[PDB]
RNA sequence: AGAGUUAAAUUAUAACUAAGCUGUAAAAAGCCCUAGUUAAAAUAAAAUAACCCACGAAAGUGACUCUAAUAAUCCUGACACACGAUAGCUAGGACCCAAACUGGGAUUAGAUACCCCACUAUGCCUAGCCCUAAACCCAAAUAGUUACAUAACAAAACUA
């Protein structure tokens, strides 16, 4: 997977939500987007209070949406996200995925560096 | 096999209609992702519901 | 400008077997469509090192470094365009596109002929370094100017003064 | 130490600004004295050329444009 | 180290500041430490987890690293 | 280099409540359109992580995200070319807070200062200049060696 969107939205009821989500992925869609999978994680407090489009909110409904996207477009499905009226918080990241796991073979132990001070006889 | 496993995924793919289904399914199976640590380098993952 | 098309199947993606059976969505999923830029700079790369060069395979080939070279120029080109308050990449850019200059003298003095292939494909053109770097300031650019004219007159005045005496001495010997 | 090197300099240059502000507008004065007389020379310079090349008049199209008085 | 498990980036935070622990504290490689650290950032800005101090949900968990507060 | 975003704090401005609040070695002036609490945009600046030592040629760069992106099959090289902290200049915006200047207040023989209080150019953005630093790691670049060898001190000595 390419890109990820963390959707915080409105905490509404179940139709409501189910609207809002599809008009979402219409967008994306649209602007050229293939999305993989819909991910909810629920419906939580928020970690702390959210205020947009004039309305502070306390909780929030969570989403993650995996999707596959040209580099030009990215910028347009944040605009249209921005506009939206009940996206409490839009983001979009590279997924996780794409980024490498390179072995931490572990701790290289530092050695105390040496040869810093002249030999000196002083005192 | 890059190809072969984007072969396999694309059955797997939200497409225009899957919408209603997918969305439907999204609501019903919430997932976490909340993830733990023990000093030994073992995880617990959530307790058993 | 040349266009490297949207449907044009990354280069890694290119040669491998049973690829056009494959349905629209993978092909969309593995297109340019989908790429970064920097995948559309291996396209350009390679596209532009098959219509110019002879062997391909060669990377140390000086022809081959300077071709890689202007590709990588011409993508600073636009990026030059996009961002004009950008002092960083101006940089690169003109430290890389004298460097080109610098292969180009070695082609030059080496292997003529290749050299001028070269110049004909990538629309690069040699200009030899003008001895005496000095900045030309309002004084001197103005000075010179003068001279210039004045030489340019000169020369005139000179053409008619002879050219009444040709007049002359032909009618003279006429009648 | 090394300081007793500064202390001069950093007399000498405050000693400096205090007198060019007190100068400041003779300064400017004999600054734009020389530009005229700059912008002279040069002229005399090229005019030094048409008498040194025969021509009797300055070449056509020659107002001599002054470089050294420019301003805003 | 994911950005999404708010529990394991609470392991590494101080519970009553919302501190970042450091290396000496925590005890990670280097690319773990930065790794978790912008984690980290990142759950705060995205809002999945608090910033002036440890989720109380999480205090209750396994606790990985070196600091004695209470004596 | 772009484009988008904001967690802590602060401020407008309301609701209450108390008369004080601020401020130093000690005070005074200052403000009570003040202060504590509860709400809350903009602007500005980016705790912890950092006991890390990465990225850039250097200046410099450490809130978040995405786009673009880090010259050279790699020797040296200018008065040429392109950059160059702060401050400053030009035009237009911005203005929480800081603050040269200046005006009060103390201190003082004096106090054009150190302390206090306001408030300004200015730090901020966009575009154009200016081209200076203890621009210093005071240690030129590129290959090497640890042989020979202690002026002193500092970061040990040297080839090409
Ligand atoms: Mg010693
Ligand atoms: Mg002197
Ligand atoms: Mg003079
Ligand atoms: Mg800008
Ligand atoms: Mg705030
Ligand atoms: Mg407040
Ligand atoms: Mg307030
Ligand atoms: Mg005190
Ligand atoms: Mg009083
Ligand atoms: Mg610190
Ligand atoms: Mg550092
Ligand atoms: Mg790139
Ligand atoms: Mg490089
Ligand atoms: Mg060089
Ligand atoms: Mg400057
Ligand atoms: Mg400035
Ligand atoms: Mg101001
Ligand atoms: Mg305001
Ligand atoms: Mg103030
Ligand atoms: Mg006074
Ligand atoms: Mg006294
Ligand atoms: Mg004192
Ligand atoms: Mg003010
Ligand atoms: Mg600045
Ligand atoms: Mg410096
Ligand atoms: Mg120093
Ligand atoms: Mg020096
Ligand atoms: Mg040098
Ligand atoms: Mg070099
Ligand atoms: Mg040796
Ligand atoms: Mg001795």
């Amino acid at each position: 997977p390419r890109y990820e969107l963390a959707l915080i939205l409105k905490a509404m009821q179940r139709p409501e939500t189910a609207a809002a989500l599809k008009r979402t992925l219409e967008a994306l869609m649209d602007r050229g987007a293939v999305v993989r999978n819909l991910e909810n994680l629920g419906e939580r407090m928020l970690p702390y209070k959210i205020s947009a489009h004039n309305q502070r909110h306390s909780r929030g409904g969570y989403f993650l949406v995996d999707f596959y996207a040209p580099a030009t477009t990215v910028e347009s499905m944040m605009e249209h996200l921005s506009r939206d009226i009940d996206v409490i918080r839009p983001n979009i990241v590279k997924h996780p995925l794409t980024q490498e796991v390179k072995e931490c073979e572990g701790i290289v132990p530092v050695p105390l560096e040496e040869k810093l001070y002249s030999t000196k006889k002083r005192k | 096999q890059e190809v072969l496993q984007l072969q396999e995924e694309a059955k797997t793919f939200i497409t225009r209609e899957n919408l209603e289904a997918r969305v439907e399914e999204a609501l019903d199976s919430p997932k976490s992702y909340n993830w733990a640590i023990t000093r030994e380098g073992l995880v617990v993952r959530p307790q058993q519901k | 400008q040349d266009d490297p098309p949207p449907s044009m199947l990354l280069l890694d993606y290119q040669n491998v077997p049973g690829i056009h059976k494959v349905d629209d969505v993978v092909k969309r999923l593995l297109s340019l469509e989908m790429a970064n830029q920097k995948e559309k700079l291996k396209i350009k790369k390679m596209q532009l090192m098959n219509k110019v060069l002879e062997n391909p395979e060669d990377t140390s080939s000086l022809e081959a470094r300077i071709v890689a070279l202007t590709v990588k120029i011409r993508n600073y080109e636009e990026h030059m365009q996009k961002h004009r308050k950008d002092k960083a990449h101006k940089r690169f850019l003109l430290m890389s596109i004298d460097q080109r200059k610098k292969m180009l003298k070695n082609l030059r003095e080496t292997n003529y002929a290749v050299f001028e292939k070269i110049c004909k494909e990538l629309g690069i053109e040699y200009t030899f370094p003008p001895p005496y770097h000095r900045k030309a300031h309002r004084r001197w650019v103005t000075k010179k100017a003068l001279c210039t004219q004045v030489f340019r007159e000169v020369q005139k005045l000179k053409k008619q003064k002879r050219a009444l005496r040709a007049a002359a001495v032909a009618a003279h010997k006429q009648g | 130490k090394n300081i007793l090197k500064i202390r001069r300099r950093k007399m000498n240059h405050h000693k400096y600004r205090k007198l060019v502000k007190r100068t400041r507008f003779l300064r400017r004065k004999v600054r734009e004295g020389r530009l005229r007389q700059k912008q002279v020379k040069f002229e005399r310079d090229l005019k030094r050329i048409w008498q040194k090349a025969g021509l009797k008049e300055a070449p056509a199209g020659w107002q001599t444009p002054k470089i050294y008085l420019k301003n805003q | 180290v994911d950005y999404k498990n708010v529990q394991l980036l609470s392991q590494f935070i101080s519970p009553f500041t919302g501190c970042i622990y450091g290396r000496h504290i925590t005890g990670l490689c280097g690319k773990k430490q930065k790794e978790i650290t912008k984690a980290i950032k990142r759950a705060q800005i995205l809002g999945f987890m608090p910033v002036t101090y440890k989720d109380p949900a999480y205090l209750k968990d396994p606790k990985v690293c070196n600091i004695k507060y209470r004596e």
